[PDB]
């Protein structure tokens, strides 16, 4: 009888930076969808391997909510079979992915006067991520022959970095909030179901 | 929001060495990287080193590369300058400066506008 | 870097039918969801149908319902519109898209990522 804490995900004060994204399990509870049908306002709103008309009629043994922060350019790449910094470096979504993916535009919130530059990326890693893998390591990137030795410099770089999110930026340098629903089906009981 | 507070500098013959230490204070979870530059009477501001706080890494210009050595105390939340081989050159007003912002590149730390300057604290090096 | 290539456009009589055909390249068409928009003279770009990956859901636009059948064959690569009962206000060129995924807001072009340059339907009377 209870809804699924959808608004504690959505409507956080505060979200993370994508190298570092978050997730929250949710389970034993009804979720209603649509809390997120009503939103007119989403930039988009996509599901992979179910029809997001069929969202109340489903039920999953969980649901997991990976939410994160990233510039608008970036968004195409929260989907199966992207390739690019963030679907490489930072959160990979697997090709047979099943669940929605949700964005909206954030620059309200996420661009104070002075720039905001406290969400970070990674920008470089020796290999790409399996789907829902997580790197926070900051770990100096030996880009060239030689070895760097936790010492930075020539092919030996931080693998982190500032966006820039200014008020002035153009949409694509915007920041982005997003929301990745993974919809979890195992041979063990549904505890996620819509209010049918 | 954070303060900086530089001291250390004054009077010394050339080819002496000083210690410059700058206090962060605020915000000071936020530091990214921090700088010092220096300025002349009259000449134009110059990137003198800069430090990743995480990690450690430093760079330098080439005018004290060998020279000058900045270093952290993350704990004490303080940069420190070690000027060996003063020369006439070296002669400025000395800024410590704090940036929120991580770069990929420490190099960019030489250009890059930071976002907190001390007032500054003078370096005078004697004509013995 | 799907392409997709339309065709069926022409003249057609008010009342008469016509099948535009849209082919993908690649070999992954079983996993994209396929959407006809069209765009009349003097007017955006307007959302016609759409088809999820099992054709288990379809949509279609207000004028369209009714007249307006969408359809795939997922062997061929091709999604397809039948146009029945044809009026003057279908006059427009056709576009087909695709996405992997399927929006909720699937009326929106911003929601899908590939495009094909359109074939032209004129309707007289
Ligand atoms: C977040 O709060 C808004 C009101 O500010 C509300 O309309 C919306 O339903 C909430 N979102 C979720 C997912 O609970």
């Amino acid at each position: 009888t209870n809804l699924c804490p959808f608004g504690e995900v959505f409507n956080a004060t505060r979200f993370a930076s994508v190298y570092a994204w978050n997730r929250k399990r949710i389970s034993n509870c009804v979720a209603d969808y649509s809390v997120l049908y009503n939103s007119a306002s989403f930039s988009t709103f996509k599901c992979y391997g179910v029809s997001p008309t069929k969202l109340n009629d489903l039920c999953f043994t969980n649901v997991y909510a990976d939410s994160f922060v990233i510039r608008g350019d970036e968004v195409r790449q929260i989907a199966p079979g992207q390739t690019g910094k963030i679907a490489d470096y930072n959160y990979k979504l697997p090709d047979d992915f099943t669940g929605c993916v949700i964005a909206w535009n954030s620059n309200n919130l996420d661009s104070k006067v002075g720039g905001n530059y406290n969400y970070l990326y990674r920008l470089f890693r020796k290999s790409n991520l399996k789907p829902f893998e997580r790197d926070i390591s900051t770990e100096i990137y030996q880009a060239g022959s030689t070895p760097c030795n936790g010492v930075e410099g020539f092919n030996c770089y931080f693998p982190l970095q500032s966006y820039g999110f200014q008020p002035t930026n153009g949409v694509g340098y915007q920041p982005y909030r997003v929301v990745v629903l993974s919809f979890e089906l195992l041979h063990a009981p549904a505890t996620v179901c819509g209010p049918k | 929001q954070v303060q900086l507070v530089e001291s250390g500098g004054g009077l010394m013959q050339a080819g002496g060495s000083l210690r410059l230490s700058c206090a962060v204070s605020g915000r000071t979870f936020s530091t990214a990287a921090m700088g010092w530059f220096r300025q002349a009477p009259g000449k134009e501001r110059e990137f003198v080193a800069a430090i990743r706080w995480s990690g450690g890494s430093a760079y330098y210009a080439d005018s004290v590369k060998g020279r000058f050595t900045i270093s952290r105390d993350k704990a004490k939340n303080t940069v420190y300058l070690q000027m060996n081989s003063l020369k006439y050159e070296d002669t400025a007003v000395y800024y410590c400066a704090q940036t929120r912002v991580t770069r990929s590149l420490l190099s960019d730390y030489a250009t890059w506008p930071y976002d907190y300057w001390g007032q500054g604290t003078q370096v005078t090096v004697s004509s013995k | 870097q799907v392409q997709l290539v339309e065709s069926g456009g022409g003249l057609v009589q008010a009342g008469g039918s016509l099948r535009l055909a849209c082919i993908a390249s690649g070999r992954t068409f079983h996993s994209y969801v396929m959407a006809w928009f069209r765009q009349a003279p003097g007017k955006e770009r307007e959302f016609v149908a759409a088809i999820s990956w099992s054709s288990t859901p379809t949509y279609y636009g207000e004028s369209v319902k009714g007249r307006f059948t969408i359809s795939r064959d997922n062997a061929k690569n091709t999604v397809y519109l039948q146009m029945n009962r044809l009026k003057p206000e279908d006059t427009a060129v056709y576009f087909c898209a695709a996405d992997r995924g399927e929006s909720y807001y699937y009326t929106r072009p911003t929601e899908y990522e590939f495009w094909g340059q359109g074939t032209q339907v004129t309707v007289s009377s």
